[PDB]
């Protein structure tokens, strides 16, 4: 029996829409204080920021859960699974793929990119949360 | 394919003597070419620009500022109704909406065939003479919105 | 006036050169701020100037420029034609002159009559504007339009 | 000079200065957006706002705003009064009405002056439920991305691109709330100085695109202090590298040369350092077949060839720093050094150093440039060679606003009275080109003409300057009016300035330019007088002598030179390729030490791998003589163990010990510095450019890392997780780490980043000086190599005969190009679009005689070769020149002066 708070495996979550949440913004990385987080950010032709690469060192990690909640868009998240353990200390260093569930966690509903004002594929200006339609300056009226 | 007439740029280039500087002459000059014209299209601000000698950014600038330069094409008579705070106790609501009737459309919005344009105004400075609008050059004051058909015919 | 020879070159014989213009709006209210006025003349967008420095010493196109309402220049023929005694005795009070002081709204007479300073609103709202239409009821009043 | 009262506490400030820029200088800390110091105060965004009251009794009194508020003597003000405070708590709460929602996904973020002064003034919750207005985007070319829902209206772009940097196609748009910047409509932004947009704006509506390709905080950059290695202006910059590539160009403080401004070239043309082509580890050639050698290796391959030739030459580069061709000199010997440039280039640039040295003339600083009040351009097409001296033109020339605003007691912050009492009034400068330039918006007078055209322009003018100046027979009255206007603005100047320099292949318009400028000194004017050079250490290589290039292929093809060191030099734009290629086969060793991939290492025996100014250390000699230090930004052994990258210093200098006694000898950089010291005494002032790697900050070296750096057990786990040894740095007092010191009041001159607490955007640099927008508070870094020179020169009597066209012989007028010209930053991907299609550029009655007209492809011969390019008209270029475009791919700047024989219509 482990608690919905519990502070296990770290896993990237994903969008109900389907799209990983993460932004690559860099804010988990530079949150923890072991040092354990690496990542690079890559840009779709859409335009949405994603991380090319992220690298969680796991014999480092202390499972602090700070990485959680410096994150803007719960793509980061500690589960309830303590099954851990390995061989070889360079196989506990985790890549994307082995990061990255298929849905979305302990936040069903939160999409980040609906309040966001950057425009992406799905989401042109003044379709986001509390935002009206964009005005030109060439408008007739005053 | 914008092309200033010999007749706007002699007109432009009239009112370049009354100033120090030709830049003070760029208001008049867009207003010269929005008289010929309905409105002033794009192609018009870089030719401005060089009989001025200022850059065109500055008169775009001066263009997207002033309300009645317009940038968007209108129809061929402009109706300016004034939404100010005397004709609001006058009942300008009601002569609005006598306009988006007989029109069947909406503030900023010109009409289908491309007859009229309706846009809400400032004061009009005929405010003791009840509600007011104009039509091109043409005011008229002491609005019913009964008048609003009769009114509108004589501009086809 | 220009054929008349009361304006352009050696305006009634004497030495003054004087020429005026009219130049129409485009359609700001801004426009009516005395340094924003300045920038719209220049043929800028019209915003407005910090004032220091003055438009008396820095205006329009870096020369000595003043600025004065219509009605303020017409109070200037009355005043040297018949004297600066004249003026000042019009009214006693505080504020010398005549104004142009009018009641507008749904009132039985809406219009505008030129007035003494020191005329209560009273008496412009039920003498010269006959009071408030039939049927309707005196709420509040803007005593010099909408920005006061 | 003026005593003020803040918060209860006195001080004592500068009365010229407003409130903003005297508080500031004090540290204390208030909020604004609005104001700059290079741009002045305007008064627009309110947050700036402070109470003052009238004397020390008054308890009531009215906010005015700081940055509009002179700091005369009996100021009283509170910068923590509660209605100031709860004002500008207000301001900050009314820009955050409309902004986006857009933080992890802004590339300011981190480094954000927005977030910074909401934060400051303490605003955290919301309470506005409406609607945010939102705009379209802008394409603004491949430098600069546009994002206007950022936009808090400050009005700094336009401030900045109009009114200083003179950009004609940015602008404001629209009215109230509604307010758009940006150009009329998509394009490229036009300024060669947009890219300075990056730091000017406080958001994120102008970012670099060159970095958001490989994004990343600023708090995972390695910063170091560098210096501009794309001209010879010597801009101060601080490089940022993350993942072991570099990341982006900053603008690097120094009040004395460039403070806040870099130019396009400089700020986007790093992007030669990140390609793949680059060698990593030196490469042998057997026949064919090629072999990977590692630095022991390398060092006695190379020896014992090098015992058995006869003779060994060296030949240097401009592009190479000062300890590189020292080493490169002491490995060969003085007799056997070569300079790498051509004879006619070298003629020019050591007559640009005996001015400057022996003329007596004072030769001003970039930021000094902008004190004067009068400037002749003879020859220098400076805005594409040397931007940033144009940029501080511009400023020279609006000068005269700004006597007539102090003669009306109008204050120097107060910038918009100042630009209203101006009205188009400037300062005369006079420019001298073969076609148009740049400067021609703001120039008195522009002369388009032929370079012994320019340089006759140049003697007749030191004539009607001074009697003893030789005169120039034979001048039309139509240009003998506009002389006399030229002559009476400079005689009636109080501080003319003389701008040349060897960028227009003449010998003859340097010589112009020093007739001018000694005339000038005879009649009592405080004349200055500048030269650009053309590479980051050509005043440099200049200094330290040798023959030239031409000479070195000599010595080849006439057998007497068995070997040839070749330094970071692409031997192509100095001199003919078929001469270099030829003569090149028949030595039996060639070795290369480049850190770029070049055509000449093809048939190379030996090739080291060089490192590029990002990862060495060095000096570098400016235009104006200043010696300038930069530093290792990273080691690129850290993330590739197989990298065998060492500074070419180092590897010259490890040569010559095994050539001597066979062991090799990784040296430090304060030796190689010494040795240059007591051989050469012109180069003597280098070892004070900056401290040596003993040099601590109370016993801690300097940080290169913020100090939240980020990933120390995660960047390099994919390959190990085993941490490895942080990179250990000998050479500098600099450490590969955030284990150090970058204190605002720390005792030191070199900089690498500015960061404080509460500031984390380009702003913290005001904690970095003594005043704002001043110099650095304990000095800027650099040292002049030379003074002025208690005597002057002779008088030149060379004047050339008038240009006279030939038939059959075209002469080839130089055109240059900012992001064309330079030979690193040519090979920049972000670069290929931002070069114009290479032309040829023709008079219209030289192609009507020609049968040609615009686009039509023509063939002409350079040297028995043959290049085909189309065709563009030039009215203001006259008849008997022809136009290329200098330092391209295919046109050598040695091609200047030259001339071409046949020109006919491609088949
Ligand atoms: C927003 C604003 C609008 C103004 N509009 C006008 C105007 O329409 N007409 C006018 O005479 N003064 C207007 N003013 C006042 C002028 O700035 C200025 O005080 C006046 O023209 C001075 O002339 P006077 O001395 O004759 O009154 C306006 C002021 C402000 C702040
Ligand atoms: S996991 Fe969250 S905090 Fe970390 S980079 Fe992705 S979005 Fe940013
Ligand atoms: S749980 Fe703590 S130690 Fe582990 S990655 Fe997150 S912040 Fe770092
Ligand atoms: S400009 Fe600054 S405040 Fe606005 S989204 Fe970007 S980082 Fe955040
Ligand atoms: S674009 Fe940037 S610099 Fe220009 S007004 Fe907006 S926030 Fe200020
Ligand atoms: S002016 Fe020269 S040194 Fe300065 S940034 Fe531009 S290219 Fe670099
Ligand atoms: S308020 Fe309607 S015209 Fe004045
Ligand atoms: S910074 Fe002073 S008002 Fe903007
Ligand atoms: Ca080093």
């Amino acid at each position: 029996y482990l608690p919905p708070r519990y502070r296990g495996r770290i896993v990237l979550t994903r969008d109900p829409d389907g799209e990983e949440r993460c932004v690559a913004c860099n804010l988990c990385a530079v949150a923890c204080p072991v040092g354990c987080i690496s990542l690079q950010k890559a840009e779709t032709k859409d335009g949405r920021w994603y991380p090319e690469f992220f690298r969680i060192n796991f014999s480092r990690c202390i499972f602090c859960g700070l990485c959680e909640e410096a994150c803007p868009t719960t793509a980061i998240q500690l589960t309830p699974d303590f099954e851990m353990g390995e061989y070889k200390r360079q196989d506990l260093v985790y890549e994307k793929e082995d990061l990255l569930i298929s849905g979305p966690g302990k936040y069903p509903e939160y999409n980040f990119y609906r309040m966001a004002g950057m425009a992406i594929d799905g989401k042109d200006k003044g379709e986001a949360e509390n935002e009206a339609k964009p005005i030109d300056v060439k408008s007739l009226l005053p | 394919a914008f092309e200033l007439s010999a007749a706007e740029r002699e007109a432009i280039e009239h009112e370049m003597h009354h100033y120090e500087d030709p830049r003070a002459a760029s208001i008049e000059a867009l207003k010269i070419v929005q008289k010929q014209r309905g409105w002033v299209p794009d192609g018009a601000i870089h030719a401005i620009a060089d009989v001025l000698g200022i850059p065109a950014s500055d008169v775009e600038g001066v263009a997207t500022f002033y309300s009645q330069i317009f940038r968007q094409p209108v129809g061929r008579h402009v109706i300016r109704y004034c939404d100010s705070v005397v004709c609001h106790i006058n009942g300008y609501q009601g002569i609005q909406a006598a306009l988006e009737k007989k029109l069947n459309i909406k503030p900023g919005q010109t009409t289908f065939d491309g007859r009229f344009t309706l846009l809400p105004t400032c004061c009009l400075g005929n405010c003791d003479k009840g509600p007011n609008m104009m039509i091109d050059e043409d005011t008229h004051a002491h609005l019913t919105p009964e008048a609003i058909p009769e009114l509108l015919e004589r501009y086809k | 006036a220009t054929e008349a020879g009361l304006l352009g070159k050696n305006i009634m014989g004497t030495g003054f050169d004087f020429e005026l213009f009219v130049h129409t709006g485009a359609g700001r209210y801004i426009c009516g701020e005395e340094t924003a006025l300045i920038n719209s003349l220049e043929g800028r967008r019209a915003n407005p100037r910090s004032k220091p420095p003055f438009p008396a010493t820095s205006g329009a196109w870096g020369k000595p420029t003043c600025v004065n309402n219509v009605e303020t220049l017409c109070n200037v023929p009355a005043i040297l034609a018949n004297g600066v005694e004249w003026y000042q005795n019009i009214s006693k009070s505080k504020d010398a002159g005549t104004k142009l002081m009018g009641f507008s709204g749904r009132v039985k007479n809406p219009g505008l009559w030129e007035l003494p300073f020191g005329t209560t609103a009273r008496e412009i709202l039920e003498d010269y504007a006959g009071g408030m239409r039939d049927g309707l009821k005196f709420k509040a009043w803007q005593p010099g339009g909408a920005g006061t | 000079m003026a005593t003020i009262h803040v918060d209860g506490k006195e001080y004592e400030v500068n009365g010229a200065d407003n409130l903003l820029e005297a508080c500031l200088s004090l540290g204390l800390d208030i909020p604004y957006f609005c104001w700059h110091p290079a741009l002045g105060s305007v008064g627009a965004c309110r947050q700036c706002a402070v109470k003052q009251y009238q004397n020390a009794e008054d308890t009531r009194g009215r906010l005015v705003m700081s940055c509009m508020t002179p700091a005369s003597d009996g100021t009283f003000i509170s910068i923590d009064d509660e209605e100031a405070k709860q004002f500008r708590e207000s301001v900050v709460e009314w820009l955050m009405t409309n902004h986006p929602h857009d933080c992890p996904v802004c590339e300011e973020g981190g480094n954000c002056h927005l977030q910074d002064m909401t934060v400051m003034t303490g605003h955290s919750f919301r309470r506005y439920r409406f609607t945010k207005r939102t705009h379209r985007n802008q394409d603004l070319g491949p430098f600069i991305s546009h994002e206007m829902n950022r936009c808090i209206a400050c009005y700094r772009c336009v401030r900045y691109y109009k009114d200083y940097a003179d950009g004609t196609d940015l602008g404001v748009y629209g009215a109230h709330d509604n307010v758009y910047f940006g150009r009329p409509e998509d394009g490229t932004l036009e300024s060669e100085f947009s890219g300075n947009l990056v730091e000017i704006c406080p958001t994120g509506v102008f970012t670099d695109k060159t970095h958001s390709e490989r994004y990343n905080r600023k708090w995972d950059m390695q910063f170091a202090p560098s210096i501009c290695q794309q001209c010879s202006i010597g801009c101060n910059i601080s490089p940022g590298e993350r993942y072991g590539e570099l990341r982006r160009i900053e603008n690097r403080y120094n009040g004395t040369v460039n403070h806040y401004f870099l130019c396009d070239r400089g700020r986007f043309g790093y992007g030669y350092v990140n390609l793949k082509d680059r060698p990593r580890q030196p490469v042998q050639r057997r026949g064919d077949d090629f072999i990977t050698l590692n630095a022991e290796q390398a060092m006695q391959g190379a020896a014992d060839i090098l015992r058995q030739s006869k003779k060994v030459i060296g030949i240097g580069s401009p592009r190479a720093s000062v300890e590189s061709n020292f080493a490169l000199r002491e490995l060969v010997g003085e007799e056997n050094f070569y300079t790498g440039i051509a004879h006619g280039e070298q003629e020019r640039l050591q007559l640009a150093l005996k001015v400057l040295r022996e003329g007596g003339i004072y030769t001003p600083a970039l930021r000094e440039i902008e004190s004067y009040d009068a400037v002749l351009v003879l020859g220098e097409d400076v805005t594409q060679t040397g931007a940033r001296v144009a940029l501080a033109v511009r400023q020279a020339v609006k000068g005269k606003a700004r006597e007539m605003a102090a003669a009306q007691k109008v204050a120097d912050w107060q910038i918009a009275a100042i630009l209203n009492i101006g009205q188009r009034a400037k300062h005369p400068l006079f420019v001298t080109n073969v076609d148009d330039t740049r400067l021609d918006d703001i120039a008195a007078w522009t002369y388009r003409a032929p370079v012994e055209d320019q340089a006759r322009l140049g003697f007749a003018i030191a004539h009607a300057l001074d009697n003893s100046a030789p005169a120039v027979d034979g001048i039309e009255p139509e240009l003998q009016s506009k002389i006399d206007v030229i002559v009476q603005a400079l005689a009636g100047a109080k501080k003319p300035l003389i701008i040349s320099g060897t960028n227009a292949g003449s010998l003859e318009v340097i010589q112009a330019a020093a007739n001018v400028a000694k005339a000038l000194k005879g009649r009592g004017a405080d004349v200055g007088i500048t030269m650009i050079a053309r590479s980051v250490n050509s005043m440099g290589l200049g200094i330290m002598g040798g023959g030239s290039l031409e000479e070195a292929l000599t010595e080849l093809e006439t057998g007497r030179a068995d070997a040839v060191v070749v330094l970071e030099n692409d031997l192509h734009r100095h001199a003919s390729a078929i001469r270099v290629n030829a003569a090149l086969a028949k030595a039996p060793l060639v070795m290369v030490v480049d850190h770029q991939r070049t055509a000449i290492m093809e048939n190379a025996h030996l090739v080291l791998s060089a490192a590029s100014f990002a990862e060495s250390d060095g000096t570098v000699i400016n235009n104006e003589g200043r010696a300038q230090r930069f530093f290792q930004v990273y080691d690129p052994a850290y993330y590739d163990s197989k990298t065998v990258m060492l500074e070419s210093w180092r590897w010259l200098h490890s040569l010559h010990s095994t050539l001597l006694s066979r062991e090799v000898d990784w040296t430090q950089l304060d030796h190689v510095i010494d040795a240059v010291v007591a051989k050469i005494p012109e180069l003597a002032g280098i070892k004070d450019a900056a401290p040596d790697a003993t040099f601590r900050i109370r016993g801690q070296k300097l940080a290169r890392e913020p100090h939240r750096y980020s990933g120390r057990t995660a960047m390099r786990a994919n390959i190990s997780v085993h941490e490895p040894r942080q990179p250990q740095d000998i050479d500098t007092m600099f450490t590969f780490s955030m284990e150090g010191n970058n204190q605002p009041t720390a005792h030191r001159s070199q900089v690498p980043f500015a960061w404080a607490p509460g500031w984390n955007s380009p702003q913290a640099w005001n904690k970095f000086q003594d005043e704002v927008g001043g110099k650095l508070r304990f000095g800027d870094p650099g040292v002049r190599l030379f003074e002025t020179s208690e005597n002057g020169l002779d008088y030149f009597t060379s004047v050339p005969a008038r240009f006279q066209p030939q038939d059959g012989k075209w002469r080839i007028a130089p055109y240059y190009h900012l992001f064309g010209s330079d030979e690193l930053s040519q090979r920049a991907p972000v670069f290929q679009s931002r070069m114009p299609q290479p032309y040829i550029k023709l008079n219209p009655a030289d192609a009507a005689k020609l049968g040609v007209n615009a686009g039509t492809r023509v063939s002409f011969s350079y040297d028995g070769n043959t290049v085909t390019l189309p065709v563009e008209i030039a009215e203001g270029l006259t008849a008997g020149q022809v136009g290329l475009p200098m330092g391209m791919s295919g046109i050598a700047p040695v091609l200047a002066g030259a001339h071409l024989e046949d020109l006919k219509e491609a088949q």
